């Protein structure tokens, strides 16, 4: 699958958000603050 | 592009390269254009603004995706080289009040 | 938006969808 050496040594993380159905996607924003 | 809105639950995808401090996002399997890059020494806090128009507004989803350590690798140093996805009970979920 | 938009009868997860206090008032009329 991966490269088990490049997911150690990488500094690089995710996260994610399901907006579920019904819910309009115009009125939710997604990403990172201070 | 045109989605029907509704075939599976939008799944918007934050990725943080901390080693360069740049802020990429993923639509659906598809990179977005909007980037951004920080300064040095930033702490980033995963955040969603939403208006709720139904029961169900959204969920954080704290897994992975290929080539990507997963946010509690980041967030937690004793799981630093864990590529396991983790919720320990110390993340939870703040609103502003 | 839609114009430039075996078998598999998935559809589509639609009563999470809301309505205004006039499109409630709406619904109940034509129902009615």
């Amino acid at each position: 699958r991966d490269d088990y050496d490049f997911l150690m040594q990488t500094s690089t993380y995710y996260y994610s958000v399901r907006i579920f159905p019904g819910q309009e996607p115009a009125n939710v924003w997604v990403g990172w603050i201070t | 592009p045109g989605q029907g809105r509704n075939n599976n639950g939008l799944e918007i995808g934050c990725v943080v390269d901390a080693a360069s401090g740049l802020l990429t996002f993923i639509a659906n399997g598809k990179e977005l254009s909007t980037y951004y890059q920080v300064e040095p020494s930033t702490k980033l806090f995963p955040a969603v603004f939403a208006q709720a128009t139904s029961p169900n507004v959204f969920q954080f989803e704290l897994g992975r995706i290929k080539n990507v350590m997963p946010l509690s690798a980041g967030l937690f140093k004793s799981e630093h080289k864990n590529p396991v996805p983790q919720c320990p009970p110390r993340l939870h979920v703040q609103f502003l009040s | 938006m839609a114009l430039y938009n075996g078998y598999s009868p998935r559809a589509i997860d639609m009563s999470n969808v809301t309505l205004s206090r006039d499109l409630h008032a709406m619904a109940e009329m034509m129902a009615e």
